[PDB]
RNA sequence: GGAGCCUCGGUUGGCCUCGGAUAGCCGGUCCCCCGCGGGGUCCGGUGCGGAGUGCCCUUCGUCCUGGGAAACGGGGCGCGGC
RNA sequence: CCCCGGAGCCCCGCGGACGCUACGCCGCGACGAGUAGGAGGGCCGCUGCGGUGAGCCUUGAAGCCUAGGGCGCGGGCCCGGG
RNA sequence: CCGCGGCGGUGCGCCGCGACCGGCUCCGGGACGGCUGGGAAGGCCCGGCGGGGAAGGUGGCUCGGCCGAGUGUUACAGCCCCCCCGGCAGCAGCACUCGCCGAAUCCCGGGGCCGAGGGAGCGAGACCCGUCGCCGCGCUCUCCCCCCUCCCGGCGCGCCGG
């Protein structure tokens, strides 16, 4: 058999270790959650910086 | 026949979960309670004294070879080119103007106007100035100068496509052996459809590349690098 | 398609070290004014290193033995000379687009020639040191040749003095020749300031 | 001490080191860790039955 | 109708002192002094292109005495600009110190 | 003017002050001295140098016709004199 | 709730390779400096004998020579021409 | 013979592309943790409390046109600085890159290079072939609806019905 290595390719992680899938659907939108914040904040301070 | 319950979240990850597909999906609700010899497979005829005929389709053959390859190994995502996916550089957006960089017409100017089914650029250096027709090219082959000219709404053929500009002569046998065949025939004649399709595309984006002042003299030249300037330092 | 580099101010192992590399990928060069090279160190320290070289010969055949050049330009071409692998073909080649002349001579009299900055004394010496001049030096040590030299470099000096003064006498009548027309050259010049010249 | 680098690594470290070159020991022939099926066949009878019990 | 390759001279194979490994050159390409002004050229079609006695074929041309050696710039070799190419054949060595062209064609501009 | 072995490298040009560096470059002299220039003083500009090699010059499709701005410039390996 | 001379087959215990010169064939790992020295294998090589090739040979054997064509890690070998 | 139909091996010679996987080397983005629950900073200013250099000051002298410039002295604050009490959201290892250590507290996308090396079908009336494990999904055998609209159909480019 081939090694694929499981860093790179996705399936052969989930293969190894399926707890993988959650984790990585986890922070794609945990990451994406908290960078919408941060233009949140940022278009306050804006607001705050034009009254 | 519904799309996919789930969107992409990245290439390989939905969005959703399991738990949460079983209540989209809906699963609940939707459970299945669900507990030769003499007749000849596939032949089969007719015909006239003794009686009728039972013929064999796809009969077993009448030779074998001595030795023969055996096999392979199944192999899993290997798709034929037509499968493919197609991408294109960013730079490379409608109406926009290359330098197309090795044929015969080279170092020639030119507007892109689409990405053909294959992956081929279809572009035109307007016949009129450049003397470029409509013709492919490949993204790879072409430098995507920062220069737009503005194509939206020109209606581009929708029977122009790979399949028409690809080469067309020469089949198998004829006299063959002497000082003949096909050595002659001699010429790519341009044809009359072609002339046509042209014609009809140029006018639109004619108008279009001359609203811009000296965009058709910059389409007529042609690149070159001369003494002093470096691809790397100059942009394009 | 070919250095000259005027030798003066320029350092004679910093400048033939550049020379080599240069001499190497094919560039052919030529390194002109060489008895105004100068050498760091005290003039006194550079005529003993160069009377040691002297003394340097084949004892049972002088003749043979190490050449001693005398005249700068052969100086220079020596120290280049032993940065290169002349003993090679690809070395013995090097040397052959290299091309080297005490004072400046008539090709290159009339071309402009270029100043390696990162041989230069003014640079790479602190001012407070000292330094000889390789003609000095040549002369010194038995260059014949310098005073013709000086004498055939004089010639020169006033003959370029005439070029540049109709040099620069173009070059007003070029700065007011804008100035007269500078109404019906308006819708170019401000085109050629948009894109950053002129400016 | 002058033969070798060491310390103390980080979980990342054990992670990275295993599934990248993670290799089995399997009648004496180094295998790589491609399935659980090869970690549990020999460190199941401990409790160990997959890659993310070994790193643990 | 002008010249659609940017120069560069062959300085000469990948070596150690006292060990060249003739299977790649090295290649100073003209204005780029900089691992830096060098990711332009990773991965460019690259020609030696020279001339000999007998004649031969020539791609959507009459025969021609002059040939070439196809090659591919890989990657930047230390800080001052240098670039290492791979060619379909090992350069000559007779080709030290001349021009082999480093087109612009495999673009990714 | 025609063919025809061979040897190759090349793949825009740059037709120039002198030099300085704890300084230089350009102007213009109203004014003075020397042989249109040279030297001086004085004043006015530039000086991380745009009268810049980080530069300059040159253009790179061919033709047609029928307007504008620019317009007497280019050529005939055009021809004789200084 | 039935029979493979017919389930149609990813497994088939009814019969079993394209494969099986079992001194064969195939798969997984690991490793590979070497004098003196030791051992193994050489379808490497020389000359003669018993067998054996319904072998080859005046329609050209052996040897010899060969900028001819190849094989083998190699000892060597095979073909073409003379 | 024309089909280049289906499968199998191939290419005369020189070429190029494409996507998939392996191993690399780079690039660009973003999201987090911990600390003296970071240190400094910024911003708003207020009330005090001292100390220092040394000042819109004064003074001797000097240099230029009462003003500007240069030294010198005692030193308050009308140039600042520093300590001490008390209090605000703007901070955030901060693109005002001033100084870290990291990642189950971590992800995405992109470029250059080298390589593909194996071959679980040799049945006589029924495949010349899939595929194991993993991902999920996606779909359906459940109904709903909404949108856009490509093909086609209808009506007035617009609207309505795969
Ligand atoms: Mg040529
Ligand atoms: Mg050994
Ligand atoms: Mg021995």
């Amino acid at each position: 058999v081939l090694k694929k290595n499981p860093l790179k390719n996705l399936r052969i992680m989930l293969k190894l270790n399926p707890y993988a899938k959650t984790m990585r659907r986890n922070t794609i939108l945990r990451q994406a959650r908290n960078h919408k914040l941060r233009v949140e904040r940022a278009a306050a301070a804006l607001a705050a910086k034009k009254s | 026949p519904h799309c996919s319950r789930n969107p992409v979240l990245v290439r390989g990850i939905g969005r959703y979960s399991r738990s949460a597909m079983y209540s989209r999906k809906a699963l609940y609700k939707r459970k299945y309670a669900a507990p030769v010899l003499a007749t000849v497979t596939k032949p089969v005829g007719g015909d006239k004294n003794g009686g009728t005929r039972v013929v064999k389709l796809r009969k077993m053959p009448r030779y074998y070879p001595t030795e023969d390859v055996p096999r392979k190994l199944l192999s899993h995502g290997r798709k034929p080119f037509s499968q493919h996916v197609r991408k294109l550089r960013a730079s490379i957006t409608p109406g926009t103007i290359l330098i197309i960089l090795t044929g015969r017409h080279r170092g020639k100017r030119v507007v892109f106007l689409k990405q053909l089914s294959s992956g081929l650029l279809l572009v035109t250096g307007p016949l009129s100035l450049n003397r470029v027709p409509l013709r492919r090219t490949h993204q790879k082959f072409v430098i995507a100068t920062s220069t737009k000219i503005d194509i939206s709404g020109v209606k581009i053929p929708k029977h122009l496509t790979d399949a028409y500009f690809k080469k067309k002569q020469l089949r198998k046998p004829r006299h063959q052996e002497g000082e003949i065949f096909d050595t002659e025939k001699e010429k790519y004649e341009i044809t009359e459809q072609r002339k046509v399709d042209q014609k009809a595309v140029d006018s639109q984006i004619l108008p279009k590349i001359k609203a811009v002042p000296q965009l058709q003299g910059y389409l007529r030249s042609v690149f070159a690098l001369t003494n002093g300037v470096y691809p790397h330092k100059l942009v394009f | 398609q070919v250095l000259v580099l005027d030798g003066r101010g320029h350092l004679l192992g910093r400048l033939a070290a550049i020379v080599a590399k240069q001499v190497l990928l094919g560039r052919k060069v030529v390194v002109v004014r060489c008895e105004g090279i100068n050498i760091s160190g005290n003039f006194y320290r550079n005529k003993l290193k160069y009377l040691a070289f002297l003394r340097k010969r084949m004892n049972t055949n002088p003749s043979r033995g190490p050449y001693h050049f005398r005249a700068p330009s052969r100086i220079f071409w020596r120290t280049v000379r032993g940065m290169l692998p002349h003993k090679t073909k690809r070395g013995q080649a090097a040397l052959d687009r290299l091309k080297v002349f005490d004072g400046i001579p008539p090709p290159y009299d009339k071309k402009k020639r270029m100043v390696v900055p990162a041989a230069l004394k003014v640079v790479r010496l602190k001012p407070t040191r000292k330094f000889a001049y390789l003609g000095r030096l040549a002369h010194e040590v038995g260059w014949k040749y310098q005073a013709v030299t000086a004498t055939l470099e004089e010639k020169r000096k006033e003959k370029a003095k005439i070029h540049y003064r109709k040099k620069k006498q173009l070059m007003r009548l070029r700065k007011q020749a804008e100035k007269n027309v500078e109404k019906k050259i308006d819708r170019f010049t401000e085109v050629l300031k948009t894109h950053g010249f002129l400016v | 001490e002058p033969y070798i680098a060491w310390g103390y690594p980080n979980l990342k470290s054990v992670n990275e080191l295993i599934y990248k070159r993670g290799y089995g020991k399997i009648n004496k022939k180094r295998i790589a860790l491609t399935d659980n099926a090869l970690i549990a066949r020999s460190l199941g009878k401990y409790g160990i039955i997959c890659m993310e019990d070994l790193i643990h | 109708s002008g010249r659609l390759w940017c120069k560069a001279i062959f300085a000469g194979y990948k070596r150690g002192l006292r060990n060249q490994r003739e299977h790649t050159a090295l290649l100073k390409i003209e204005g780029v002094y900089a691992r830096d002004e060098t990711e332009f050229y990773l991965g460019k079609r690259c020609a030696y292109v020279y001339k000999a006695k007998n004649n031969t074929v020539t791609p959507g041309g009459k025969p021609n005495k002059t040939r070439v050696i196809w090659g591919k710039v890989t990657r930047a070799h230390g800080n001052s600009g240098m670039v290492r190419a791979k060619f379909r054949s090992n350069l000559p060595a007779k080709a030290i110190g001349h021009r082999i062209r480093v087109m612009l064609y495999p673009s990714r501009i």
